[PDB]
RNA sequence: GGCCAGCAUCAGUUUUGGUGGCAGGAUAAAUCCAUAGGAAUGUAGCUUGCCUCGGUAAGUAUUAUAGCCUGUG
RNA sequence: AGAACUGGCGAUGCGGGAUGAACCGAACGUAGAGUUAAGGUGCCGGAAUACACGCUCAUCAGACACCACAAAAGGUGUUAG
RNA sequence: UUUGCUCCACACAAUAUAGAUGGAUACGAAUAAGGCGUCCUUGUGGCGUCGCUGAACCAUAGCAGGCUAGCAACGGUGCACUUGGCGGAAAGGCCUUGGGUGCUUGCUGGCGAAUUGCAAUGUCAUUUUGCGUGGGGAUAAAUCAUUUGUAUACGACUUAGA
């Protein structure tokens, strides 16, 4: 007979977690938790996106699901070989999160013409997708 | 097309004013989409026109036009600060009010 | 009859202190410094740093 | 940004709510509040009642008739609440009070309307795991309304309708997320890719 | 006369050639090589009100050639600059980059 | 009473015709600015030596910043503070990065717990602990196990719209 | 030639941004690099004892198939 | 009730303390613009349902000087020593 | 009480406004958890995937949006009808059948715009009432007075009388 329980699977505040900075200068970069000051501070580090070791707050970063083997309290030098050894910005640019991100300053980014482009394509893919859902 | 809107929505919330005292001359004016002091940069010196409806048959239309300008930013939530060529009549307070998009800087 | 401030108009800043137009031409708030670097005695950084 | 804005309250607390919804009306924007026998106030259950007791015995001496009216619905009690955050004695304060309708459950057309939550006023994003809070709808019992078991039948009877338009619904967005996902892997597909789109 | 000299093509989009003020313009970053036209007539004295008189005409005919041989270059350009600008729910111009 | 930084400040007591070369008295301080550092180094001098600001100068004031300003230390702080009734000498630790920002932190527990405003607030000693299990204290001896995972059970992100039109989720 | 406005170039008052060149501190401190020493919330290895051919468990071992700290430059 | 020094009210509006002759700020020709004082920024109410570290759950919590009251003594309530 | 009363299509008028100017876009429930997809022995199941805001989605090009020529599709959409069903909490709305007709920017064209002269909301709502055209329908009561006393200071109340 089964003993069946939920998991609930939660993003763990640990040594190698990756972080994402919502609030401060950096606001969208990539770090890594490096020592664990307390319950409310952490000591992060992003020398491959350029965020600079400081003890920052838990409230201005949100976890993500990533997480690579790190030494606890490993030096700048030795959080970018163990970034770079995990891969750790690719399986970031494959995931949904970092996509819906990337498409969110696309469109910012549209010009007036972009945007009227998009106006034109968008009617002719609504007139493949029409005539699909019609026949079935 | 089925939109012909050149300008953004506000809404006219009140004068400036103390807890006790009021100042008819200046007026506060809400502006759709804008929630933050630097975002509410960009609408300054922008006309703003109040719509509204007579009775009285005018120059063949019962719509008449009261214009003003913004003049600078109001608190840290987008609120902007208004003077229009006469005062607005304190009973549009909650009322829709027209900003465009010229004098444009872009 | 109207009291015009220096420092925004260029005009009243060369009429008051004709030096101005001087300080312009060599900067005179730029100037780079010889550059030193003569180092403290061992008893200034022990004392710092001291418990 | 919308003609009706229709506030499911359930979930809320009574005085965050009643203040975002109090500045709006005030802004000139008309709002519905459904599901007021849901609203959720903080504390224990047996302090909001002798509070409430506190301010049932309050009423004028010489005549109860023209005292402060004790009102017994969920409804109106948020609107009570309501009511003191708005200077409700000028002609502006009570235009803005038309502007408000609160009802007990979802009632007609608005049960057919998208309902929307306040961020700031939600009870499971304002309290701390721990804390005890109040239903509005026992409260309102247990001092004098007799209307809950008539809209908890009436709401056990709009959820089952409201089910089976779900079940269509689900069943319709699949179809066209089928019809979306064979409209990929063309010219047109990958062009609105490259915009952001 | 600090104004600006503009034109729609009139062929285009029904727009001659006309004088508009630069405060009421906003100015987008689409770009279209005017190095082919004839502009350097066209002055002040120019638009002088002293219908529609017959001269004028020709001097649109022969100045939007100049530019729809262009415009053809780029695809979708055409249709672009026929159909009119508008604010949509949820456009906030603060943010829309022109 | 600010983002704090620390000073070293060094006190002369003005030579007179019989005593030339004092003995040059030493402390360091924290505080926001020069002023109030140069003011309680003179408030201290007063509770310690026959010495006040018009008998003595103050011959040097240096800004003192942390050896290793981004590694995590504890620091076992000695403080006397005056409370309502008397005064009394405490021992606690913190667990921070710097010097200044666990002295920082102090006064915002001290005022939190105990009441104790920034004038009742003696710094008797910062001292850096450094051997493990010379912790003292509870609250600091739980970051210190080894592999520490915690996850936060609630998440109230917060939100920029009077209105949503989904109901908020709290996973994590 | 009134009255009411728009734009441009100015003056006075002021508000809000972008950006450049320099001067100071321990001539920032760090990070970083080099070197020496050291420790455990002890890495690999070794060894021991349980075990669904391997995963753990406590002894050894100061950089190795992880790293860190301190001093000096 | 009776003195000493000084500042005020009386003779004094204005902003603040919900409200008040004395308190805080600041004293007043008629206007415009800018900046602040004291006091405030959930709503009434103009202004952050700002940020940061903690403490507190009260079957009569608490919420701001003058100020419109509370004590001795107690609590394996909880926190820090 | 001098062709009055009411309803629908429309025409001319006035009156009124707390404020239309792309679209109020519908599960429920939990939050120390869920949505969706799929499989399965249909479970408090296995697996996959998603969130970290609506910054979305749908709609959106033409004289405030013309005149016409085709191509590719048998769709999209508006309107007047029509078929059937559901909805009583304030239903007064929702879904759906059949054809008719208009538009289509899904694609390729051909003409028309100017002089409103450098900006002046540039009129585009529905609200009631009035008044005329003409397409249907309907053919009463109450009060005073008289009377009654289950009522009553007076009004009121309760009754009666072709």
């Amino acid at each position: 007979t089964d003993s069946i329980v939920k998991a609930s699977n939660w993003r763990l505040v640990e040594v190698g977690r990756v972080v994402l900075i919502k609030k401060g200068q950096s606001a969208g970069k990539l770090a890594a938790i490096v020592e664990i000051i307390d319950q409310k501070k952490v000591l992060i580090d992003g020398p491959k996106a350029g965020v600079p070791r400081q003890a920052i707050n838990l409230g201005q970063v949100v976890l993500t699901p990533l997480t690579f083997a790190l030494p606890r309290g490993a030096r700048t030098a030795t959080v970018s070989k163990k970034w770079a050894a995990a891969a750790v910005c690719e399986k970031w640019a494959a995931s949904s999160w970092a996509k819906k991100i990337a498409q969110r300053e696309r469109r910012a980014a549209l010009t007036d013409f972009e945007r009227f482009q998009v106006m034109v394509l968008r009617k002719q893919k609504r007139y493949t997708v029409k005539k699909a859902l019609a026949k079935a | 097309a089925e939109s012909h809107r050149l300008y953004v929505k506000g809404k006219h919330l009140s004068y400036q004013r103390s807890k006790r005292v009021n100042n008819p001359n200046v007026s506060l004016i809400k502006i759709e989409g804008v929630a933050t002091p630097q975002d509410a940069q960009f609408y300054l010196g922008k006309r703003i026109a109040y719509v509204y409806r007579a009775s009285k048959e005018v120059r063949g239309s019962k719509i008449r036009v009261m214009w003003g300008k913004v003049t600078r930013t109001h608190g840290n939530s987008g609120v902007v600060r208004a003077t229009f060529r006469n005062n607005l009549p304190a009973k549009t307070f909650g009322a829709s009010v027209r900003i465009f998009l010229y004098p444009s800087n872009i | 009859v109207l009291k015009k401030n220096p420092l925004k108009n260029k005009q009243v800043l060369l009429r008051l202190n004709p030096y101005a137009k001087v300080f312009a031409a060599e900067k005179l708030g730029s100037k780079k410094a010889e550059k030193t670097g003569t180092k403290p005695a061992a008893v200034f950084t022990e004392t710092l740093k001291h418990d | 940004v919308e003609p009706v804005v229709v506030i499911d309250g359930k979930g809320h607390l009574v005085g965050r709510l009643a203040s975002v919804v109090a500045k709006q009306l005030l802004n000139g924007q008309k709002i519905v509040v459904v599901r007021a026998e849901e609203l959720n106030i903080s504390g224990e259950f047996f302090r909001n009642k002798l509070k409430y007791h506190d301010f049932l015995r309050k009423a004028t001496a010489f005549n109860k008739t023209r005292g402060p009216f004790h009102f017994r619905a969920p409804s109106r009690i948020f609107y009570k609440a309501l009511r003191g955050m708005v200077s409700h004695k000028t002609a502006r304060g009570k235009a803005a009070l038309e502007r408000l309708k609160v009802f007990e459950g979802i009632p007609p057309p608005y049960d057919k309307k998208k309902r929307v939550v306040v961020p700031q006023a939600l009870r499971v994003l304002r309290l701390k795991p721990g804390r005890k809070y109040t239903t509005l709808g026992k409260l309102s019992t247990s001092v004098g309304w007799k209307y809950e078991d008539v809209v908890a039948k009436l709401e056990a009877k709009r959820k089952v309708s409201s089910a089976e338009y779900y079940a269509k619904k689900r069943a319709f967005t699949k179809k066209v997320a089928s019809a979306n996902a064979t409209a990929a892997e063309s010219d047109v597909a990958k062009q609105l890719a490259a915009l952001g789109y | 006369d600090n104004t600006l000299l503009i034109s729609g093509p009139f062929k285009v989009n029904g727009v001659p050639l006309r004088r508009v003020n630069a405060r009421y313009v906003i100015a987008t970053s689409t770009k279209v090589s005017v190095e082919g036209v004839n502009v350097e007539k066209f002055n002040v004295e120019y638009f002088a009100k002293e219908e529609i008189k017959a001269e004028r005409v020709e001097d649109q005919k022969v100045v939007d050639k100049a530019l729809i041989a262009e415009i053809k270059k780029t695809p979708l350009l055409k249709q672009y600059l026929s159909a009119s600008f508008s604010l949509k729910n949820g456009d906030k111009p603060h943010m829309l980059k022109f | 009473m600010a983002h704090f930084k620390e000073y070293q400040v060094i006190g002369r007591r003005l030579p007179t015709e019989s005593v030339p070369e004092p003995k040059l008295f030493r402390m360091r301080i924290f505080a926001s600015n020069e002023v109030i550092a140069k003011s309680r180094y003179w408030y201290f001098l007063q509770k310690l030596h026959k010495v006040k600001k018009a008998s003595g100068e103050i011959v040097s004031i240096n800004q003192i910043n942390e050896a290793h300003p981004t590694k995590v230390k504890n620091f076992g702080v000695w403080v006397r503070y005056d409370s309502r009734s008397g005064t009394h000498n405490m021992y606690k630790e913190i667990r921070d990065v710097s010097r200044v920002a666990a002295v920082e932190t102090l006064y915002q527990d001290m005022a939190a717990r105990h009441r104790a405003r920034f004038r009742s607030i003696h710094i008797l000693k910062v001292a850096e602990i450094e051997k493990t299990a010379d912790v003292k204290r509870q609250y600091v001896k739980q970051f210190l196990t080894k592999d520490l995972k915690f996850p936060l059970p609630h998440r109230v992100q917060k939100s920029t719209k009077t209105f949503s039109y989904k109901r908020p989720s709290t996973f994590y």
